[PDB]
RNA sequence: GCCGUCGCUGGCAGUCGGCAGAGCGAGAAAGAGAGUGGCGCGGACGCUACGCCGCGACGAGUAGGAGGGCCGCUGCGGUG
RNA sequence: GGGCCCGGGGGGCCACGCGUCCCCCGCGAGCGCACGGGGUCGGCGGCGAUGUCGGCUACCCACCCGACCCGUCUUGAAAC
RNA sequence: GUUACAGCCCCGCCCCGGCAGCAGCAGCUCGCCGAAUCCCGGGGCCGAGGGAGCGAGACCCGUGCGCCGCGCUCUCCCCC
């Protein structure tokens, strides 16, 4: 059930920000949304120097 | 901070509620709307090089 | 979800111990609540407290 | 104790059902099928009778023994594997065999083997291959099909009937084509080969003997 | 009776420019000018045939100075239609620029 | 910036973060012609921090959009204002294409100004990207295809199929 | 024990 | 890739990928007599 | 995959057998507890504990340091 | 949109005993298939006593890639 | 010179005038994606480990397909 709960919090989180953009453009105004909470950070450089 | 985290911690106590006493690393600013207000962006363009010698 | 299932791995007792059952997510974040492969995506993803 | 019953649940793909847990448990009604909580053989003899053990201890023991294995799962013995087969393999397909003294052949396809080798005849009198056996991996499968649907292989063509019989050497044994080979031979072939003379150049085409060629190269071209 | 194997050359081994890994070898197919010409050729088994002074057995026949090397295409090498093959023991290097039997077996078609 | 491949081009609206003493900054907008999003926002702070005292420190992107070509169909003279940064001095240029797309000739701008000017994308700032009439481009490279009767052979084709087949018994003919 |  | 390892690891994959399967089983059946219906609707 | 090093200062004395009863890897403290009243005679290997077993990480090297050699040479006490 | 997707008048649910009080309105038995704690076949073929089978390494030869002669002082040695 | 014996651009009203279709098998006119994603197939390399027990139980001494995960059938009755 954690998971069946999940699925449905992840969906509403992206429809909201989907709407929220649609309310935005439908009054003419901006939708500016959250700066990103995560990042992915990969090595790319060796350990020389 | 030390006076008002345990003014807090005593206030909040007798309230039976919880409040944040450590402090936080600014986050990234939450969502918003910008409202144009009826009127559009001013268009920017780079300006011509000019000798100003 | 990807990097985790995949290559998910844990830090168990200091070793790398492959996330291969819940039960090794559960006996060391379910003090968190943390129980299934699926609360550990959703605490990394949505940046739980 | 009550008959079995062919599965309820349809299979959506390998390994998922149809149906859900719940929608299954309606299905099986378990709503309402509700439930709650010898070694030694006497014998007679001439003392009167003895207690005989059916199995004794062993009489030697080596001085070191293996270890049992672990157990695994899934791997089967090979007569329980699933047998696959090309879809461009459909009987009556000609085929080219790759390997053997018959190599190079065009031989008609009649089936698959239960073992999964493939079952041709030449026919013998075209080409002078017999009701034999091939792997369907040292074949080429054409896109020449005749229409055998209605020939009647018989039966007993099984994968022990084409088995090689040890033959003994203390000189020399040979091969000999047995009384009942021949009978059954005629059976398909004299089915078979009228329908090869159905199609024009058919049977000339079974007597040829594929090769390649200067320019030619399998990948280019279609079979 | 005709051949039944198509004409391949082995073009030389797996390398960068001062390193040779030999248990690969590059094969150049006759007519295969491409990398999407190749993939009928993937898995087929190959043949390094040559002759000795010593005779030795044959499968289903008497002894010969005929030997053979077997291997099998295991991907295609570049844009040009080579293909990477392996064998059962490193081919000589007097074998660049001979000839490599590719049979039409194991097929898939 | 880097011109890879074809660029595209964006709209990219930002402003000032809001103050006490300001608290509805104005919204500022580009045209930014560039690989990628995350590239036009780059350069939408590189020509804003130019032109005010704003950098993305101080300031956020509002709105970042691909402009799609309105009449992909139609083919235009597009006239570029452009000024950029040779070995001993900064030069502006105005320069004409044709093309179907906005974004299709300011990629070829970035080519053009790369081949005949040696100019690095780094180097080049374009200013201004104008649809032209027919009668008002000065490049006669481009006015002598305003031809409504154009008509031309193609010379002297020249075999581009050169290794299929590598050897041949008759030679090739570039006459069509 | 309702199971059963 | 293995099935019924993610099934001890998530056992609710199993409802999520048996409706995908249904889901997109049923879209494929709208498209193609909706696309029928364009092409005998045509014909008339 | 295999070799070694390091760490877990990890596990094994429980081979507790017919004077018998086979377990303690398991998400979440502490007893497979003790009671008082209302036919066959059978069951692999192990444990030089300086031994055996498991899991995880790692492995460049001059000057230099240290460990282990069931590496090698000559003689002495024991032993074979 | 959110409220176990509030409350009222064809398709999937890891809903399915009951006495009740009432918020609200502690053991069923079997059997079986497996994407399930690291590979098996309960699958086959050819050859074999005088010229043939196996023999890593090892002897000779060949070819392809690699490859400058050591010790030493030295910032630096293949060093004229 | 201004639709005529071709056409092109814009505009006002025509339900954003109406219909397919819809980031299109007009297999490329232009994108980013997958809790809004699943199915099937092909080639290549590899097989490390080796006492996991199950159930009967002190009324039994069996059997070596056994853990966890996922199904199926029976212990109900009908129908095709
Ligand atoms: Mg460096
Ligand atoms: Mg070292
Ligand atoms: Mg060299
Ligand atoms: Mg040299
Ligand atoms: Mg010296
Ligand atoms: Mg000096
Ligand atoms: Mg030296
Ligand atoms: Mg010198």
């Amino acid at each position: 059930e954690k998971a069946k709960h999940y699925h449905k919090e992840y969906r509403q989180m992206y429809r909201t920000e989907i709407r929220m953009a649609r309310m935005a453009r439908k009054a003419g105004n901006f939708y500016v949304p959250a700066e990103p909470k995560l990042a992915f950070v990969i090595r790319i450089r060796g350990i020389n120097g | 901070r030390v006076k008002e985290n345990d003014q807090k911690k005593k206030e909040a106590k007798e309230k039976g509620t919880w409040v944040q006493l450590k402090r936080q690393p600014a986050p990234p600013r939450e969502a918003h709307f910008v409202r144009t207000n009826g009127k559009e962006p001013e268009l920017l363009e780079p300006i011509p090089y000019e000798f100003m010698a | 979800n990807e990097l985790i299932y995949k290559r998910g791995y844990g830090k168990i007792n200091k070793k790398r111990i492959a996330l291969t059952d819940n039960t090794l997510i559960a006996r060391s974040l379910g003090k968190y609540n943390i129980i299934c492969m699926e609360d550990l995506i959703h605490e990394i993803y949505t940046v739980g407290k | 104790k009550g008959k079995p019953h062919c599965s309820r649940n349809p299979v959506l793909v390998r390994g998922i059902g149809r149906y859900s847990r719940s929608a299954m448990y309606s299905r099986k009604a378990l709503y309402k099928r509700k439930y709650a909580a010898l070694a030694t053989v006497t014998k007679p003899v001439g003392g009167g009778t003895r207690v005989v053990k059916l199995r004794k201890m062993p009489r030697y023991y080596p001085t070191e023994d293996v270890p049992r294995k672990l157990l695994s799962h899934g791997k089967k013995p090979f007569s329980q594997h699933v047998r696959k087969l090309r879809a461009s393999i459909t009987p009556g397909t000609i085929l080219i065999i790759l390997t053997g003294r018959h190599r190079g052949k065009r031989v008609v396809f009649l089936k698959q083997l239960s073992s999964g080798l493939l079952l041709v005849t030449g026919p013998l009198s075209l080409n002078r291959v017999p009701l034999r056996r091939t792997h369907q991996k040292f074949v080429i499968a054409t896109s020449t099909k005749i229409d055998i649907s209605g020939v009647k292989i018989p039966k007993h063509l099984t994968d022990a009937y084409f088995k090689k019989k040890k033959l003994r050497k203390p000189e020399k044994e040979k091969y000999e084509i047995t009384e009942q080979r021949k009978v059954d031979q005629k059976a398909v072939d004299s089915q078979i080969l009228p329908k090869i003379k159905a199609v024009p150049q058919l049977q000339g085409y079974l007597r040829s003997v594929f090769a390649l060629t200067n320019g030619v190269y399998p990948h280019k071209l279609v079979f | 009776s005709g051949r039944l194997w198509c004409k391949a050359i082995f073009a030389g081994y797996k390398r960068g420019l001062r390193n040779q890994r030999e248990h690969t070898a590059l094969l150049k197919i006759e007519g295969v000018y491409a990398r999407d010409e190749t993939e009928f050729y993937l898995g087929k088994r190959c043949a390094y045939v040559y002759k000795a002074k010593n005779n030795t057995v044959t499968p289903g026949g008497k002894p010969n100075k005929t030997r053979v090397i077997w291997g099998k295409v295991t991907r295609a090498h570049g844009n040009s239609g080579m293909v990477r093959a392996k064998f059962r023991s490193n081919l000589p290097a007097k074998a660049i620029g001979h000839r490599i039997r590719v049979m039409l077996y194991p097929s898939r078609i | 910036m880097k011109a890879s491949g074809t660029l595209r081009e964006y709209k990219v609206v930002g402003r000032c973060l809001p103050t006490p003493k300001c608290r509805t900054p104005p919204l500022y907008r580009m045209r930014i012609f560039a690989p990628n999003h995350v590239v036009a926002k780059s350069r939408f702070w590189y020509f804003v921090s130019q032109l005010k005292k704003m950098k993305k420190s101080s300031g956020e992107i509002v709105y970042c959009g691909q402009v799609f070509e309105k009449s992909p169909l139609r083919v235009k003279n597009f006239g570029i204002w452009l000024r950029y940064d040779s070995r001993s001095g900064t030069h502006n240029m105005y320069r004409e294409y044709r093309d179907l797309t906005t974004a299709g000739a300011v990629t070829q701008c970035y080519r053009d100004m790369g081949a005949r000017h040696r100019a690095r994308a780094h180097s080049i700032q374009i200013m201004k990207v104008e649809e032209i009439a027919a009668s008002k481009c000065r490049r006669p490279a481009v006015k002598q295809f305003h031809d409504s009767k154009i008509k031309f052979p193609l010379p002297h084709r020249v075999l581009r199929r050169q290794h299929k087949p590598r050897f041949t018994t008759k030679r090739p003919n570039t006459f069509f | 024990r309702g199971l059963r | 890739k293995n099935l019924r390892i993610m099934l001890k690891l998530n056992p609710y994959a199993k409802t999520m990928r048996r409706n995908t399967i249904l889901r997109q089983a049923r879209n494929h059946k709208l498209r193609v007599e909706r696309a029928a219906a364009a092409l005998a609707a045509k014909s008339d």
